[PDB]
């Protein structure tokens, strides 16, 4: 970037020393800090889990959240669409974790969760039937058990046709991913703004470093070439703090993103509105591109009626 | 790493890079040549008296092979090489013709002064050109005497006619004595033959790049000469003469990796090219590049140290590196069923170790005679700029600040011992 | 080595921490 | 008279393929909707560049004349179309002071129905000519439309310049320094531009 | 002691660039490394007061399994928690 | 602020380029992400 295969260049280059070696290793602790964030937000279960071929799960129709055996990959559906909405010397390092394997990681976290309930998060897993697993996060919320199974059919219907909402508004246009995209792109402008200033001055006579070497005196040639030296130095430091910050960011929010996944995922966690509006009764994983998706189910209540007390 | 031993792990060195294999330069068909038989090569010359300064330009004067050649009486360069200007465009030309005695025409000359001067071919004290003369006296020479030869303004080609003659002396024997004076005279570049599917230094028309040029499907329009790729990158030409549109591929090239364990261990090492074919530079292919120096297994185990997409290695027994696909773990069916529950009937009591840092060292600078180093005269001058030594130290003593603050808000949680 | 860079002493040394620790734990440990 | 420009006044700056992309650069250039001078031919300053139109169906035009003295006084620029050749002179010719057609010596170059459109400016002693044939059928009023304008000829000429006329409706008008986002279809040829100054929301659409 | 004042000044002027420059890299790179150490010092006081104090039924927050106390201990520069938990064990079917 | 309306230090500074311009979209950025952090804290409630 800096020389481009000329010898004079790459001598002059060794007068200043370190810049390299400090360069290329903040980058590379930039590269190690991501792959330990996606490490540290899908290790957290130590073993693999397969759903029963069975669907008796009193009518709850899941299909969508599920893998797909005929299709390619382990992906779901939900999942499947996401990626639609979604579309030298600088190089791209391959990320660590393949797009199969976290797509395995949601499934196994997905089976525990609906076979298991919070034992599998406690440790060894334990089965258990869907229908108890309800009935004790009503308990968790302080209504008596009974409700669950005098109307687990309008429940089931409810959640059904919200199912069918969470694909309305998927399908109706793909806004609801803006902060992915977004983070995409900001990465993709920098990159562009790095190439632009490679056809400036600083100064000097010309952007082409043969040119300038041919057409004059030596001496003066070198003076004009610390110019270009001293330009594209302070702009590849410019492109490396933006770099810090933006890691900076994205790295507390992966962690936060952690947090919520193992406080809303395993178990039934009593923070006030912390899961989205309501009372949190559960949640279930999705996979995307360099993100994750929350579909957090829970519970409000709609009418009420004047009494005395 | 600075060290004579180094802990198990993967690290950085340099970038491998192709080397071109030869250079090549092309340019478009040469044509527009110059009159070249208009003085020295034309049925006679002009005479001293009578000579022609006639300018030339706008034309391609390739005469220098023909410079290089000494079958002309006299090749005199003043001061230009004969390969000096052979591919380069001069500003103009003269096609000069004062053809007088040989012995007569050292007074016709720039700068020199006589009888042959004033009279037949006066010229410029300075003026630019060569002495071109070819042997007039075989031929040329007029029988009856060179009444129209040199004998007594610049350029306006006291006075009296010359007695040159074929049977004259050899100093009265006449020449084709001319002194051509110098964007009109375009000098002819040279140019190599076209080679593809091959790295290599390339050189179209000005335009000068390395790559590998191919037969591209492009379309560029009859005005098109070159194709600009977003980053502003010229990719794709036009030869000038054998019309076709080719594309350029940047000259390969990728960083070197080396996987070792620790060296306290074995000395065994692996290396990985990234972004490389096999042909490039025991060898194995991933999608994160060219594995050279390590064993694939169909095995499966946990990662020990990361590679790519998957792709993990580790030294292990008869002991070699060896490259695996990292496995998610093991796994276990759960035997759900609608009438089932599985209930513990034991407990046991585990201990677990976490570790959190606080703070850092805390660390000064006093940066006034780490730059200056005691002498005066930089102190001086640091004065230009001033309030950047203020704002720098203000920052790093507020850091100090906080690290107190954590630990004490970390641990001061107690009112009473 | 030493000439510009400078390192400042931590304001609580080991002790007070250890003072701490003892006094978390034994306040835990009691009540 | 003075009407509306529209659209017209695009030209290819350089030889260079660009597709599928808009690129934005700042070049001498016709403001949108300007008033150009139009006429149903006294000498006018040539000033920074020239641009020229005309409705052709009769070949009104015989040719134009370019200098500093606009006579053969001086190395004059000549333009000629004769039988099947054209003829381009720069020398200071044996001519009268305004050679008319009814109803030193230096180098020399040898080679309504519908609108022709013309572009001539000097760059470093270059002169570029560009020009764009089109099918019409209007003889007096603009009718709006979109095109470009390609390179045909450029010399060295090395003649200052300052006025200049044409040897014979027709369009006249001037270029200045703005600033064009041009878009390029995917076969490769310039198919729409913007014109930063025009309003707000032509800078919203640059920037 | 080999050069003049005016011959002297472009030198001194390229080395005082330079010096700056660097001392610029190096404190905004450690101001970065500050920041994730405060980051770390804010989560760090979070776990002290939920965990050793009281009794969060936070899961996983302070460690696997169920969580019963912790007690902290000091070391260089860092703390160390000692998380309690309760694991269940031997387990068998039955039909409910 | 780097011309003070000089032309001449506006031709001169075009060498450069890019820099002028980004460094002011960062700090509008900024402006932006103060906005949001209010909205952030009081935009929990439903009716008045
Ligand atoms: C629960 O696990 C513990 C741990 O092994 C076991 O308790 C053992 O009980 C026997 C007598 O009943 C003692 O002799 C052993 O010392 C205990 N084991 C250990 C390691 O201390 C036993 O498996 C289970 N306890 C019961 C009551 O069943
Ligand atoms: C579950 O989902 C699919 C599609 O939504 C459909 O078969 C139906 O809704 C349910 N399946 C059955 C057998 O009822
Ligand atoms: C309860 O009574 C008061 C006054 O009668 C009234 O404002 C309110 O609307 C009643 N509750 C509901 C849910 O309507
Ligand atoms: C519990 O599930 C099935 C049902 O009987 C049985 O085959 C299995 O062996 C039981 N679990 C264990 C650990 O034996």
């Amino acid at each position: 970037y800096i020389c481009g295969d000329s010898t004079e260049c790459s001598n002059l280059l060794l007068q200043y020393g370190s810049f390299c070696t400090q360069l290329n290793r903040a980058l590379t602790g930039i590269a190690v800090e991501q792959d330990k964030n996606t490490q540290e937000v899908f290790a957290q279960v130590k073993q693999i889990y397969k759903t029963p071929p069975i669907k008796d799960f009193g009518g709850f129709n899941f299909s969508q959240i599920l893998p797909d055996p005929s299709k390619p990959s382990k992906r779901s559906f939900i999942e499947d669409l996401l990626f639609n909405k979604v579309t030298n010397g600088l190089t791209v390092l391959p990320p660590l974790l393949t797009d199969e394997m976290i797509a395995q990681y949601t499934s196994a976290l997905l089976a525990g969760t609906i076979t298991s309930g919070w034992t599998f998060g406690a440790g060894a897993a334990l089965q258990i039937p869907f229908a108890m697993q309800m009935a004790y996060r009503f308990n968790g919320i302080g209504v008596t058990q009974n409700v669950l199974y005098e109307n687990q059919k309008l429940i089931a219907n409810q959640f059904n046709s919200a199912i069918g909402k969470i694909q309305d508004s998927l399908s109706s246009t793909a806004s609801a991913l803006g902060k992915l995209q977004d983070v995409v792109n900001q990465n993709a402008q920098a990159l562009n703004t790095l190439v632009k200033q490679l056809s400036s001055n600083f100064g000097a006579i010309s952007s082409v470093l043969n040119d300038i070497l041919s057409r004059l005196d030596k001496v003066e040639a070198e003076v004009q070439i610390d110019r270009l030296i001293t330009g594209r130095l302070q702009s590849l430091q410019t492109y490396v703090t933006q770099q810090l910050i933006r890691a900076a960011e994205i790295r507390a929010s992966a962690n936060l993103a952690a947090t919520k996944m193992s406080e809303c995922v395993l178990g039934q966690s009593k923070r006030v509105d912390f899961c989205g509006k309501g009372y949190h009764l559960m949640s279930f994983p999705q996979s995307a591109p360099h993100g994750v998706v929350f579909l957090h189910v829970t519970y409000v209540p709609a009418q009420e009626k004047n009494f005395t007390t | 790493l600075k060290s004579f031993t180094v802990e198990k792990g993967i690290y950085q060195t340099s970038n491998f890079r192709v080397q071109p294999t030869e250079s090549i330069v092309r340019f478009p068909n040469i044509t527009n040549l110059c009159p070249f038989g208009e003085v020295f090569n034309a049925t006679r010359f002009a005479s001293v008296y009578a000579w022609n300064r006639k300018r030339i330009s706008n034309c391609v004067a390739d005469y220098s092979v023909l410079y290089n050649s000494a079958s002309f009486s006299t090749f005199k360069c003043y001061g230009v090489s004969p390969t000096k200007l052979n591919d380069l465009c001069f500003t103009n030309v003269y096609a000069d013709s004062f053809v007088i005695r040989g012995d007569e025409v050292r007074q016709i000359a720039p700068g020199q002064t006589g009888k042959i001067a004033d009279y037949n071919y006066k010229l410029p004290d300075d003026f630019t050109g060569c002495v071109i003369a070819w042997n007039s006296n075989n031929l040329d020479s007029k029988v009856g005497g060179n009444y129209n030869y040199l004998y007594r303004k610049p350029f306006e080609r006291p006075l009296q006619s010359y007695g040159f003659q074929p049977t004259n002396g050899v100093g009265y024997q006449p020449y084709r004595v001319v002194v051509l004076s110098f964007a009109t005279v375009c000098g002819p570049k040279k140019s190599t033959n076209l080679v593809k599917n091959k790295c290599v230094n390339f050189n179209f028309n000005g335009l000068t790049g390395t790559g590998v040029l191919t037969e591209s499907n492009k379309k560029f329009l009859p005005f098109q000469q070159f194709g600009r790729d977003i980053a502003d990158t010229t990719d794709a030409v036009r030869d000038p003469q054998t019309l076709e549109i080719l594309d350029i591929t940047p000259c390969s090239f990728g960083g070197v990796s080396v996987i070792t364990p620790g060296t306290n261990t074995s000395n065994q090492v692996a290396v990985l090219y990234q972004d490389v074919n096999c042909t490039e530079v025991n060898v194995f292919q991933t999608r994160a590049g060219c594995l050279i120096g390590a064993e694939h297994v169909n095995n499966s185990y946990e990662c020990d140290i990361p590679i790519g997409a998957g792709i993990c290695a580790s030294y292990q027994t008869s002991q070699s590196i060896i490259a695996y696909t990292m496995s998610l773990g093991a796994e276990n069916s759960v035997a759900y069923s609608n009438n089932s529950i599985a209930i513990p009937t034991n407990f046991t009591i585990s201990v677990t170790t976490e570790i959190l840092p606080v703070s850092m060292t805390k660390t000064s600078v006093d940066c006034t005679m780490y730059i200056c180093g005691d002498s005066t005269e930089c102190s001086n001058l640091l004065l230009q700029y001033g309030s950047f030594c203020t704002q720098l130290n203000r920052a790093l003593t507020g850091i100090a600040v906080e690290q107190d603050k954590n630990t004490q808000e970390v641990f001061a949680q107690v009112k009473q011992i | 080595k030493f000439n510009g860079l400078t390192v400042l002493p931590p304001l609580l040394t080991d002790e007070m921490i250890a003072q701490y620790t003892s006094a978390l734990l034994a306040g835990t440990i009691t009540s | 008279a003075y009407t509306n420009s529209f659209t017209r006044g695009v030209y290819y700056p350089d030889k260079v393929f660009r597709s599928s992309v808009l690129h934005s650069t700042q070049d001498l250039f016709l403001p949108f909707f300007s008033n150009v001078t139009w006429f149903h031919n006294p000498v006018l300053p040539f000033n920074d560049g020239v641009y020229f139109a005309s409705t052709e169906k009769s070949n009104i035009i015989r040719g134009w004349i370019f200098g500093t003295t606009l006579d053969s006084k001086t190395q004059s620029l000549l333009i000629v179309n004769n039988a099947t050749n054209v003829v381009i002179k720069v020398c200071e010719f044996q001519f009268c002071n305004d050679p008319f057609l009814g109803v030193n010596c230096t180098f020399e170059y040898v080679s309504f129905k519908n609108l022709r459109e013309f572009v001539f400016k000097n760059i470093d002693g270059y002169f570029k000519i560009y020009s764009k044939h089109t099918p019409i059928n209007l003889v007096r009023d603009l009718p709006q439309g979109f095109s470009a304008l390609e390179p045909l000829v450029d010399l060295p000429i090395g003649i200052n310049i300052t006025r200049f006329q044409t040897l014979l409706a027709y369009y006249v008008g001037y270029l200045q320094p703005r600033t064009f986002l041009l878009k390029y279809n995917e076969n490769g040829t310039i198919t729409d531009a913007v014109d930063c100054a025009l309003d707000p929301l032509s800078e919203t659409k640059c920037t």
